[PDB]
């Protein structure tokens, strides 16, 4: 929650959009109609999120994420989940 | 330079939509910083800008404002308005000087710039705020 505050306290905004800017960049809510910098780097790990409108800068992202302990945690849990879900969602619409 | 006096004065009067005051507006679109124009003879709430001004009172005038030089001259360069649409535009009177900010807003996010309009640049004022003083009486009084 600490960095959610601090983007949000930071980019002159307090989650009156700034949670269109974490759900535009994150879950890629935004389209490529206008170019941003909506990404992860791994060079210090972080995500940035900066939304330089019509390339007019405007410095929002650029903030600070994790790195995995183990990257098996997470990829072994990926290639189980997405067959998971797919053998749920052609039951389903067997059902259907 | 002509951009900032001469084509500031070649400027139809229309009073942009301030919040606070109803003193005389306009705001000239230029690649060399806004323009305002005010001509009521002896105070003078003018609100000029060039590059590198507007470059300062971007980095410095504003709590969070990331926003370079070339943004607010592309800003103004995307303005088409000596008005306001609602770029915000909103007056904090604070001085009899006419407060006219041209927000970071560019259709999108209103990304802070704020204003204390300062005594603008006196080269752009007096030669081309008094010239409304001979060419109004020259022009009017005789047409009429």
């Amino acid at each position: 929650e600490s960095e959610i505050s601090q983007e949000a306290d930071d980019m002159a905004m307090e989650k009156g959009k700034y949670v269109g800017e974490l759900r535009k960049a994150l879950l890629s809510g935004a389209g490529p109609a206008d170019v941003y910098t909506f990404n992860f780097s791994k060079e210090s790990c972080y995500f940035f999120f900066e939304k330089n409108l019509k390339d007019v800068s405007f410095r929002l992202g650029s903030f600070n994420l994790e790195k995995v302990e183990n990257p098996a945690e997470v990829i072994r849990e990926l290639i189980c989940y997405c067959l998971d879900t797919i053998a749920e969602n052609q039951a389903k619409n067997e059902h259907l | 330079m002509e951009e900032l006096e001469q084509g500031l004065l070649m400027q139809p009067w229309a009073w942009l939509q301030l919040a606070e005051n109803s003193l005389l507006a306009k705001v000239f679109i230029t690649k060399q910083g806004y323009a305002l124009l005010v001509s009521d003879l002896q105070q003078v709430w003018h609100e000029q800008v060039d590059t590198s001004v507007v470059s300062q009172r971007a980095k410095e005038l504003n709590k969070r404002l990331t926003a370079p030089p070339a943004a607010f001259l592309c800003h103004l360069d995307n303005l088409l308005r000596p008005l306001l649409k609602d770029a915000t535009f909103s007056c904090d009177c604070v001085a009899d000087a006419l407060i006219l900010r041209v927000r970071s807003e560019l259709s999108g996010l209103p990304f802070y710039w704020n204003f204390h309009c300062m005594l603008a640049s006196p080269s752009l004022v007096s030669q081309h705020l008094i010239r409304p003083l001979m060419g109004m009486s020259l022009a009017l009084q005789c047409q009429v």
